[PDB]
């Protein structure tokens, strides 16, 4: 009987008589947010190229473990490991980013 | 693609004089989900 | 004695019965959050910022913002103190300056790609 | 508003309540069609009718 | 007083006979979104300090303040639309001081037409103490203006 | 040395009321209360003259020239009281 606690929904069409089952169509009441849609192309263009820069300046066995785990298909870290302990991957993962973030 | 926000569209619908904020409210409420 | 008017301004914010908010203590280590002048204009810092809490309410606080410049030492960059400004911070971490920053008359380095990315997402002046 | 919680009130300054004048016929001497203008003034006390 | 028009003595307005109080009701939700949860807060990004003088520390306009069409009633900030971009941004979240994303202004403002002075507020917050908040609705806040 | 006192003056609460009448102290008249940033009373060895810079509804920024000699920047309210932003710089 309860509806409890703890990317999927179904489209509603554009034309549907709102109100007292009248003549309006639902697209009729949608004004807009903006036309140009900036910070998209000029951003990802910087975004992607300045990634590979630092991404290659440290060890590829370091940087690529998360480049592609968090970025290529899924996520995980119970099996992030290509064959090391679940504890050293967390070790090298974090330690990788840290020398990647700021170099002493 | 293209963006939009429903809160401003609903206020416009309420201003437009179609039905009362009751019927428009039931509408946005069915809009929310099932 | 030049902090007194800004305490007066902050304590003039109305209060509300709420629970307390955990504030974003930005430092040289982390991204400087979005900053804004009393005119609502976006202020972009030359680098990171440090925050000194003077007063606080449930949901906002008064901070002395130490805003730092980046300078080339070694491979990349290190943080020199550049300016200071009093502001109030909210539960989104965004800093609301009570004035334009006061420019200060006059062994840790960071990567270049680090400051590459801050220029990209916009919390860093170039040059 | 003096203070931030004050509530401005409508201002009826004019201290004059009602005003009426009476034009009465006065024979005086030679002529009949003369006017006895007698005008009549009510006020709240801030200023007297004469003062007004 | 042509066809059915009426003419009025200003004494009525002085005596304040034909005066009648009216109270409108304004309402916003802090809905929960793909982008991240929206938040009823005071630090809205691109707002002048003068535009916030009447909002309490939570972002709600204070009781007893005259609100003109365009002022803020309750401050709401929502994350930038178009999604959480996992491939690249998810790394940045760990790189750069996490929660240093971007958030925009989606507050509630006195519509064209007008409002009055704020006379009452109502918060229906999470930890819902007897309220039926719709799915994805986090809290709701109401302000009565007169 | 005047700009930092234009932003410290701008930081005063903008209380919307009637424009107040400030007492333009002079050689002819008395010197009003003068208070250092600490709240301590500063007594002048003579009368003072004022020169207005900036102006709200309820407060203004003035340059306080003191004769017998020195000067100082301060703000002034409808009670004429000079709240000094710093101890008077002796010429």
């Amino acid at each position: 009987g309860r509806e409890p606690t703890y990317i999927a929904q179904e489209p509603v069409s554009l034309e549907t008589p709102i109100g007292d089952e009248k003549d309006s169509f639902y697209g009729d009441f949608i004004p807009d947010e903006h036309l140009p849609s900036p910070v998209d192309a000029a951003t990802q263009s910087l975004l992607s190229e300045e990634l590979e820069k630092a991404l290659s300046k440290l060890s590829e066995r370091e940087a690529m473990v998360l480049k592609l785990r968090k970025g290529l298909i899924d996520g995980e870290e119970v099996g992030a490991f290509f064959g090391v302990t679940r504890e050293r991957i967390r070790q090298i993962e974090n330690k990788a980013l840290r020398k990647l973030k700021y170099h002493e | 693609m293209r963006t939009v926000s429903v809160e401003a569209i609903v206020e416009a619908l309420v201003a437009e004089g179609a039905l009362r904020p009751e019927e428009i409210a039931d509408f946005v409420e069915r809009i929310t989900t099932l | 004695g030049f902090v007194e008017p800004y305490i007066r301004l902050f304590e003039a914010i109305p209060d509300a019965e709420t629970e307390l908010a955990t504030f974003y203590d930005a430092d040289l280590d982390t991204l400087p959050p979005r900053m804004f002048l009393p005119s609502g204009d976006l202020y972009t810092p030359p680098g990171p910022v440090r925050l000194e809490e003077i007063k606080r309410k449930r949901r906002v606080r008064l901070v002395k913002v130490s805003i730092y410049r980046f300078e080339h030492v070694g491979l990349g960059l290190a943080a020199r103190p550049y300016a200071y400004a009093y502001a109030w911070q909210g539960d989104n971490g965004i800093l609301h300056l009570y004035h334009a920053p006061v420019v200060l008359e006059d062994e840790v380095t960071y990567n270049e790609s680090y400051v590459r990315l801050m220029r990209a997402m916009g919390h860093v002046d170039a040059f | 508003k003096d203070r931030i919680n004050a509530i401005p009130v409508d201002a009826v300054f004019s201290p004059v309540r009602r005003v009426a004048f009476q034009v009465e016929d006065t024979r005086l001497g030679q002529r009949t069609d003369l006017d006895k203008l007698t005008l009549r003034i009510w006020t709240d006390g801030s200023v007297t009718p004469l003062e007004a | 007083n042509f066809e059915d028009a009426i003419v009025i003595s200003e004494e009525l307005l002085k005596r304040d006979f034909y005066t009648s109080i009216h109270i409108e009701r304004y309402e916003i939700e802090a809905r929960d979104t793909k982008l991240g949860p929206e938040r009823i807060t005071r630090d809205i990004p691109h707002l002048s300090e003068a535009a916030l003088r009447d909002l309490d520390e939570e972002g709600v306009v204070r009781i007893g303040a005259e609100v003109k069409p365009g002022d803020i009633l309750v401050g709401r900030t929502s994350f930038k639309g178009e999604s959480e971009p996992t491939p690249e941004e998810r790394l940045l979240r760990s790189i750069f001081g996490e929660k240093a994303r971007d958030v925009k202004d989606t507050s509630l403002r006195v519509p064209p037409g007008e409002g009055g002075i704020v006379v009452r507020t109502v918060r229906l917050r999470r930890g819902d103490p007897g309220v039926e908040l719709k799915p994805g609705v986090r809290e709701v806040v109401r302000v009565y203006v007169a």
